[PDB]
């Protein structure tokens, strides 16, 4: 997806492929770690202008899905009460009206 | 180069040299610079006789620094009186015209053709547009020798007339 | 033979394997009356590093060439103005002293040198190898001959070398003096 | 025959994030890379964005200097003291609320242009006026949009650092350095 | 290159020394665009030599905020101290965005710089007499501008 054209090469053939790119990128070597976090590192065979962001990928949808985390409801209406508790203090101080 | 717009009474492919040579893009190019001061020629004589005898000269013309639009002496005095921030603000308006609308030189265009429909004319075919032309080009250089007499006039004398 | 950076940075990057050189075949070595390849501490045998040590001497050759020749004009002719009139900062030396901080001349300095070299980095990094090392694509008056350009690359090195070790006297004389460009007592 | 070299900087290559965009492949800017660590949608919409903040920003300060000023005796404060009189004073808060919507609005655009559920240009918001047809005068005229963004964002920070050193109306011509 | 311009009539190939006897066509690229705009720069320096004392001095003030107006300051080597150093910044700056820019050219000609200030494309024989002349104007420029700047490092300034 986000290396649509990379030339991405395995282990074996580390100095068999030399088709550069679409850009003149030399063949990248992609290492199958077994990390779940870092499932491949990628490692490069000479200098090259590759386009490797280091912005993380959220979404809306499951941005609003930790957001729907019983913690994050229960602690955002808890702190609505709370505030609201005390604008009605600030605005009906001493509870004259009772 | 002899048969092309300019084709007039009184004389008829004027030489002094300047003509021969067969370049198209010179003519392309002369004319429109012969077009492109007449344009301006006719606005320059016109704005050196009206504000003679109509006399319109109204309001103000810098609040701040007074300069009212009846006090500005007529001609070559004017070039003064109206602040230069006001004559900056001329030259780069007349820019924007000059390389974004009415003055975009395309080069397919004619000669002195481009976006006119505001103002100016926006005829079709030929005949009657023709003479047309012909008449705006004969305006102008009555007009472009017309400016420089008035220019000559009030340098020399001490006003526009 | 000078590939250009379009195409030479096509082969650029840490070269992981030896050229069996002196110092993977770059220029510098060539003497008068031979070679001297110098190196005497072995910092060339790091073998990854030579296209950035070219790159470092260039640059500090370039500094020290411009260095030395600052302190020559201002003890000749100076900007026109009363912060650098030869009453004001007499003596080249104290203008490090006198025009910085808050006075602003050599903070400007120090910003736009910073903005080049902050420009500049991904070259000395990226793009750098044994073949493109202090290549800027600033080439107007270089050779075309393979033979002369490596003379115009050795006349640089021995020049930018000169520079930085007479730089050195430069400040040093001057400081222990504070005398005129001549800096002897 | 190497590298689609940048125009800008001759001696760094290109970066690839900056093909088929405006501005861009005309100069090709970057060279400390910042299109090849942040996406390039990303870095065009808050480039976009702070030329016109920029725009405005500078044309009101020209203003404000200049003399010209609401009719009321509150506003009677320099350009500088503007902004403290007028966050005291209220109108600030509500420019705050109200760009607060419209940033809203923009992050909802942000949002659904990143996602691809729209298919927005990076600093589109739709407004079509004045905008040729042609292709090519579309994309000429995007580039007159970017130069004089930039050209104001340095505009204004010019204006802004000589106003506070030399307190000093816009042109800053008399001055004393 | 026995055949591009300069050779006029009153002498052919003028190369004594024989700086251009190797067929470099990159070298003579260089040496012919740089003998081209300095006859260019040269020009307008000569014709920026003479009329400031002849006429012409410009009427408002260079300098308001510190009264120098064109007429006090002295035509020659010696307004370089008058002129305000800002004010020769500004006359490298635009002269740089004319001549990096605007100005900027390459595998075109000799010193065919584009723009230039109209673009216009000329034909014949000509362009070889114009082309010709302007060389020839070029070189008397040269010439002449280095005698005034160097008579009035030793004779003053004026007549
Ligand atoms: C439903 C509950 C509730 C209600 C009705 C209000 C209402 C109000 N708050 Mg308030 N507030 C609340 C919860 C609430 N707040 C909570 C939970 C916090 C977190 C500490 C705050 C923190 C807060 C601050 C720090 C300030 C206000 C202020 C105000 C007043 C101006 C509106 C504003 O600034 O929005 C308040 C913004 C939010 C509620 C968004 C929080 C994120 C307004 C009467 C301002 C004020 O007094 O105006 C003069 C002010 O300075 N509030
Ligand atoms: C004795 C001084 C000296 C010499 C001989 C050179 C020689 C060279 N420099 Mg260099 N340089 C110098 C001082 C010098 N430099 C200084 C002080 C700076 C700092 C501003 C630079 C900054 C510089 C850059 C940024 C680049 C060069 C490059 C070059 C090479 C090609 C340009 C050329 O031939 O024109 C120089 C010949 C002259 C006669 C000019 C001397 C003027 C006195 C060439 C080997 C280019 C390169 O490496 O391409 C291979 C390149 O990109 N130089
Ligand atoms: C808020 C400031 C800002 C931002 C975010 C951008 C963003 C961008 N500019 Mg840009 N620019 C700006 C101000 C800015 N510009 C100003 C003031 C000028 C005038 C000098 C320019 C002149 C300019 C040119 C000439 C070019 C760009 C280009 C670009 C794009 C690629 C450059 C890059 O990697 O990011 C730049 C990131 C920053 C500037 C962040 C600031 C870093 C500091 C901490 C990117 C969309 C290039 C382009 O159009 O390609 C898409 C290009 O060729 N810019
Ligand atoms: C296109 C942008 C632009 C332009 C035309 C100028 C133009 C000028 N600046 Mg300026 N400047 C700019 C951007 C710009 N600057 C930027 C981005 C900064 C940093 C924020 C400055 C900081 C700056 C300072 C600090 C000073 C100037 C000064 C000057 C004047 C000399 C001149 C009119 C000087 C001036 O006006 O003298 C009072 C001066 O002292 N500028
Ligand atoms: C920067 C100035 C400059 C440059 C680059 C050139 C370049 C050129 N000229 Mg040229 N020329 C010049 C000035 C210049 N000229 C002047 C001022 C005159 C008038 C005398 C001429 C008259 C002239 C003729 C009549 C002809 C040329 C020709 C040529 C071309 C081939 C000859 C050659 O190799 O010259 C290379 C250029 C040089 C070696 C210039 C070096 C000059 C040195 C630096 C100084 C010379 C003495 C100087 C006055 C000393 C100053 C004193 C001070 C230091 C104390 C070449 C492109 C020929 C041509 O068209 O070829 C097809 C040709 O027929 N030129
Ligand atoms: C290489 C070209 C060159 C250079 C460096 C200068 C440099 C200078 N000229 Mg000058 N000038 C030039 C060509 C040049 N001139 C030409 C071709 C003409 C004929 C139109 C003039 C006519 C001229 C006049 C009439 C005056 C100057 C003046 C000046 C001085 C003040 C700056 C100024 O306002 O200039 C303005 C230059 C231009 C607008 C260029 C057109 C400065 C030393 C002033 C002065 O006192 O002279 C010492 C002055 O009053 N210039
Ligand atoms: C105030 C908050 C402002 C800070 C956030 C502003 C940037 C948010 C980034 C954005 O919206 O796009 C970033 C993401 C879009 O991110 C998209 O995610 C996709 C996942 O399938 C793919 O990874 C796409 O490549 C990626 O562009 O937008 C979000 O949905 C952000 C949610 C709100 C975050 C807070
Ligand atoms: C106190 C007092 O009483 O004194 C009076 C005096 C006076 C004179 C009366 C005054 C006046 C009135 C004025 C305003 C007089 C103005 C005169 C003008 C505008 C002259 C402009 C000429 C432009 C030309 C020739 C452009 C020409 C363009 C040309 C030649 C192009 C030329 C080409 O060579 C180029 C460039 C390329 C070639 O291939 C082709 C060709 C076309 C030949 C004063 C100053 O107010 C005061
Ligand atoms: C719509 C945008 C616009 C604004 C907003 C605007 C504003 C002001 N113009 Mg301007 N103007 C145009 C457009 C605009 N002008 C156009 C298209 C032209 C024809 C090309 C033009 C011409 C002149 C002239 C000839 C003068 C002039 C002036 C002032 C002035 C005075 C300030 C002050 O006196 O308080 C202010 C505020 C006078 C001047 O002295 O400016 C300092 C003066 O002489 N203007
Ligand atoms: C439209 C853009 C523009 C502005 C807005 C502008 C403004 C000022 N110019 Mg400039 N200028 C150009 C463009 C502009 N100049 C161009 C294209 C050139 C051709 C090379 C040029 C030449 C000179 C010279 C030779 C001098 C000069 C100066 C001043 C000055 C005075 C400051 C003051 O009054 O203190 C101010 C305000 C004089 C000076 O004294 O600078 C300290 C002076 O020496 N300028
Ligand atoms: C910033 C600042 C200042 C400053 C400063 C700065 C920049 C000071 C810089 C000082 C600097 C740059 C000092 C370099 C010395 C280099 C030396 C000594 C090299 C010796 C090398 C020797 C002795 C040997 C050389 C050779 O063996 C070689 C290598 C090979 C042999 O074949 C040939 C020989 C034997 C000859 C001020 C202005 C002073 C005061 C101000 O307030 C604050």
């Amino acid at each position: 997806a986000e290396t649509e054209e990379g030339l991405i090469i395995k282990p074996e053939e580390a100095g068999k492929i030399t088709s550069r790119d679409k850009n003149n990128n030399p063949p990248r070597i992609v290492v199958k770690t077994n990390d779940w976090d870092i499932p491949e590192y990628q490692l490069s065979t000479g200098a090259s202008n590759q386009v490797s962001y280091i912005t993380p990928v959220v979404e809306s949808e499951d941005i609003k899905a930790w957001l729907s985390l019983n913690v994050n409801f229960f602690s955002i209406i808890i702190l609505f009460t709370v505030g609201g508790l005390i604008e009605i203090q600030r605005f009906f101080p001493d509870t004259l009206y009772w | 180069e002899s048969e092309r717009g300019a084709q007039p009474p009184f004389g008829f492919w004027d030489p002094l040299g300047l003509s021969a040579d067969g370049d198209v893009a010179t003519f392309k190019r002369r004319r429109a610079s012969e077009i492109k001061h007449g344009r301006i020629a006719m606005l320059a004589a016109m704005g050196y006789m009206t504000p003679e005898i109509t006399g319109k000269f109204p309001g103000y013309l810098s609040p701040s620094t007074g300069v009212k639009y009846a006090d500005i002496p007529n001609g070559l005095a004017a070039i003064s009186k109206v602040p230069v921030v006001g004559w900056l603000q001329i030259f780069a308006w007349t820019a924007v015209c000059e390389l974004w609308e009415d003055q975009v030189p395309g080069t397919p265009g004619h000669e002195g053709e481009f976006c006119f429909k505001a103002f100016k004319v926006t005829s079709d075919a030929p005949e009657t547009r023709e003479t047309k032309l012909a008449s705006e080009l004969a305006n102008g250089r009555l007009a472009m020798m017309a400016i420089i007499g008035l220019f000559f006039q009030d340098g020399l004398t001490g006003s526009a007339y | 033979a000078r590939r250009e950076l379009a195409v030479a940075y096509e082969d650029a990057g840490i070269d992981l394997m030896d050229n069996g050189k002196f110092a993977q075949g770059l220029v510098g070595a060539e003497a008068a009356f031979g070679r001297y390849e110098f190196d005497p501490i072995g910092f060339s045998k790091y073998t990854e590093l030579v296209p950035w040590f070219r790159e470092a001497e260039l640059k500090h050759g370039r500094i020290a060439m411009l260095a030395w020749l600052g302190l020559v004009v201002p003890d000749f002719v100076r900007i026109p103005g009363e912060a650098y009139s030869f009453e004001a900062v007499p003596r080249v030396i104290d203008a490090h002293d006198a025009l910085n901080a808050d006075a602003g001349p050599n903070f400007q300095i120090i910003l736009f040198i910073s903005i080049v070299e902050l420009c500049c980095a991904k070259k000395v990094f990226e793009w750098n190898s044994v073949e493109t090392a202090g290549d800027y694509n600033l080439t107007r008056l270089f050779p075309e001959d393979d033979e002369a350009q490596k003379q115009m690359r050795i006349a640089e090195l021995k020049n930018g070398r000169l520079a930085m070790i007479a730089f050195g006297g430069a400040v040093t004389q001057a400081v222990i003096t504070g005398k005129p460009f001549p800096w002897t007592f | 025959g190497g590298y689609k070299m940048s125009k800008a900087v001759p001696f760094l290559p290109m970066s690839p994030a900056l093909e088929g965009y405006v501005g861009a492949e005309e100069e090709g800017f970057d060279p400390m890379g910042f299109s090849l660590a942040l996406d390039i949608r990303w870095l065009r919409e808050a480039e976009l964005k702070h030329g016109r903040i920029c725009m405005l920003a500078t044309v009101g300060w020209i203003a404000t200097d200049l003399g010209m000023r609401l009719p009321g005796p509150a506003y009677q404060v320099s350009t500088l003291e503007a902004h403290d009189a007028m966050v005291k004073f209220g109108p600030m808060a509500q420019i705050l609320i109200w760009l607060g919507i419209i940033e809203v609005f923009s992050f909802l655009a942000i949002t659904n242009m990143m996602e691809g559920t729209t298919d927005r240009q990076p600093g589109d918001y739709g407004l079509r006026r004045l905008y040729p047809k042609d292709e090519e005068g579309q994309y000429e005229m995007q580039l007159k949009e970017l130069r004089n963004g930039r050209l104001a964002m340095l505009a204004f920070s010019g204006i802004v650092t000589t106003a506070v050193l030399t307190g000093r109306t816009w042109p800053f011509x008399x001055x004393x350095x | 290159f026995e055949n591009e311009l300069g050779v006029q009539a009153p002498t052919g190939f003028w190369d004594p020394l024989g700086f251009a006897k190797d067929g470099s066509m990159k070298a003579f690229k260089r040496r012919r665009a740089s003998e081209i705009k300095h006859g260019r720069i040269a020009m307008l320096a000569t014709m920026g030599y003479i009329t400031p004392e002849l006429t012409g001095k410009f009427p408002g003030l260079l300098s308001p905020s510190m009264g120098l107006k064109y007429e006090d300051i002295p035509n020659g080597l010696g307004a370089i101290s008058k002129v305000p150093a800002v004010g020769w910044a500004q006359i490298l700056a635009y002269t740089f965005y004319c001549e990096q820019s605007q100005d900027q050219s390459e595998g075109s000609a000799g010193e065919a710089g584009d723009f230039g200030k109209v673009l216009t494309s000329k034909d014949e024989e000509g362009l070889k007499r114009k082309l010709n002349s302007e060389l020839a104007n070029g070189r008397l420029a040269m010439m002449a501008i280095i005698g005034m700047f160097f008579q009035d490092g030793l004779t003053g300034s004026a007549w």
